[PDB]
DNA sequence: GATCTGGCCTGTCTTACACAGTGCTACAGACTGGAACAAAAACCCTGCAG
DNA sequence: CTGCAGGGTTTTTGTTCCAGTCTGTAGCACTGTGTAAGACAGGCCAGATC
């Protein structure tokens, strides 16, 4: 038996026939749209699977219901490109860590200033908050910046 | 016909890997105290494949490259 | 003699020792302690009469060729990176090396020893060129890893 | 964001079903790929007709258990 | 010549990619000496066993 | 003659602490500090129109 796991997201999408990477359909497992994953975040059944993805692609190609473009996107839950390589439905362990790291990094850069006191800050404020964040992370903890965050910087 | 690539026959790779682990699989069978002559027709080996790229390599066709491995 | 790097060396060392029951190579720290007898700045010597305006010290090693360049920004900068030797010490090293050969040569010529202590003369060749714009790895930006002029003797 | 959504919505399901995650880390291939970096430098042929072939050879060679076992040599 | 609109611009958001490996060095990790220990290994040796 | 429970033996095999002293090996610092694709929202504007 074969377990297809070790791929970064982009690859999985481009080989499962999805729309990489930040479009309406995001969950490689649940058919949820983007925005609704904000109000609700927990209960989401895993559905995405290879055979039914082929089925949905066929429904796209034929369009037996003669729908317009965007209802056609919806009824198929947006599966336009024909997947070709099987996938096991799961996520990498590293890049979860990486994305969480960069998200916490940015959320710190933002909470340095005031964004609920100042709703739309400007770009220079972002650069300065980053700079003082790097000063804080360096003076204590003895940590230097990088271009992109590998595993060790995340840890 | 513009791509340079090399590979195996997947099956030959797998059999190399298994005949390689031959020692450890027999040792473990001995460790589980199971019979070694009979019950030798029903093993199930699960093995994961994986594939990711490698961009912008200073080449000695683009710079990037894709490697495809399993374990 | 084979560019072999320290990590490598240690690896294959553990490898062969735990492989066949023996200690074939020596571990690093002791090899390097033994080495310290080959670099410059390990042998005593003297100079009669004393050298002109040259530090009497004899035990120094790899020096910085800036020669105490007062780093004050205003003046001509002192960023040029260099390494070299106290020339005399480099000599005494190379000579203490070729000691073995000069002794065997005194043995072939059959010349006496308590009588060949003084009248010696060594001839020194030298050369100096530079390499253009040397290529290196992980230097997408300039780290002045381009020019180098290697002054040498034999 | 995606991974956030995965980890706050989809962790428990897979962890329940497929035994373990992180067990199937992609970490290995990417992390190790620096071997493809170094092998190209040192043991190249070199000509891309062969460069692959010999790199792959050296790689798989470095990969089998057998030589790793002989590298351990009684701890 | 207003009007409205398809479409194009730009600004912002998300997922990807190079950052090893190389010499120095300190630390903890390994090795020993008397005393004395307990705990098992395997023959021998005896009993309590029929 | 047999079966085992448990005497003894001498033998491992470990067992205890304090000085080392060699070691491998896991620390140190050390470059660079910006990219690439694709989706979406909104302003907006060329441009046909009636
Ligand atoms: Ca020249
Ligand atoms: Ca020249
Ligand atoms: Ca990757
Ligand atoms: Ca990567
Ligand atoms: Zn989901």
């Amino acid at each position: 038996f074969f377990r297809g796991t070790g791929y970064d997201e982009k690859m999985v999408r481009e080989m499962e026939g999805l729309e990489a990477s930040g479009s309406t359909y995001i969950c490689t497992l649940c058919d949820s749209t983007r925005a609704e994953a904000s109000q609700n975040m927990v209960l989401h059944s895993i559905t995405r699977s290879h055979d039914e993805n082929l089925e949905r692609y066929e429904i796209w190609r034929k369009n037996p219901f003669s729908e317009s473009a965007d209802e056609l996107r919806d009824r198929v839950k947006g599966v336009s490109a024909k997947p070709f390589m099987e996938t096991q439905p799961t996520l990498d362990a590293l890049h979860c860590d990486i994305g969480n790291a960069t998200e916490f990094y940015k959320i710190f850069q933002d909470e340095i200033g005031e964004v609920y006191q100042k709703p739309n800050p400007s770009r220079e404020e972002r650069r300065r908050w980053r700079s003082t964040l790097d000063k804080q992370l360096r003076k204590k903890m003895k940590l230097k910046p990088v271009m992109r965050m590998n595993g060790n910087y995340a840890r | 016909a513009d791509t340079i690539s090399r590979r195996f026959r997947y099956d030959v790779a797998l059999v190399s890997a298994l005949k390689d682990l031959e020692e450890d699989i027999m040792e473990g069978l001995r460790e589980r105290a199971l019979d070694d002559s009979m019950c030798t027709s029903g093993f199930t080996v699960v093995v994961k494949e994986s594939c990711d790229g490698m961009g912008d390599v200073s080449e000695k066709v683009p710079e990037k490259a894709v490697r495809f491995s399993f374990t | 003699n084979t560019f072999l790097s320290c990590s490598q060396y240690h690896k294959m060392y553990r490898t062969v020792k735990a492989t066949s029951g023996r200690q074939i190579f020596q571990p690093l720290h002791t090899l390097r302690n033994a080495e310290k007898e080959l670099l410059p700045g390990f042998h005593q010597f003297e100079w009669q009469p004393a050298l002109k305006n040259v530090s009497t010290s004899w035990d120094v090693g790899i020096i910085d060729g800036l020669s105490g360049w007062t780093v004050s920004v205003d003046d001509v900068p002192a960023d040029t990176i260099s390494r070299r030797f106290r020339y005399d010490v480099a000599l005494v090293s190379a000579l203490k090396d070729l000691e073995e050969d000069i002794m065997e040569g005194l043995r072939e010529r059959a010349l006496d020893d308590s009588m060949c202590t003084s009248g010696f003369t060594v001839v020194v060749k030298e050369s100096c060129d530079g390499m253009g714009d040397v290529s290196e790895k992980h230097g997408s930006g300039p780290a002045v890893p381009e020019k180098a002029v290697r002054f040498s003797f034999t | 964001t995606n991974y956030l959504h995965k980890t706050l919505a989809h962790v428990p399901e897979i962890v329940e079903r497929d035994g373990s995650i992180g067990a199937w880390a992609s970490e290995g291939n990417e992390s190790g790929n620096k071997l493809f970096r170094r092998f190209r430098k040192m043991n190249a042929r070199q000509s891309k007709t062969f460069e692959l072939e010999d790199i792959l050879k050296h790689h798989w060679l470095y990969t089998s258990k057998y030589l790793q076992k002989f590298m351990e040599a009684h701890k």
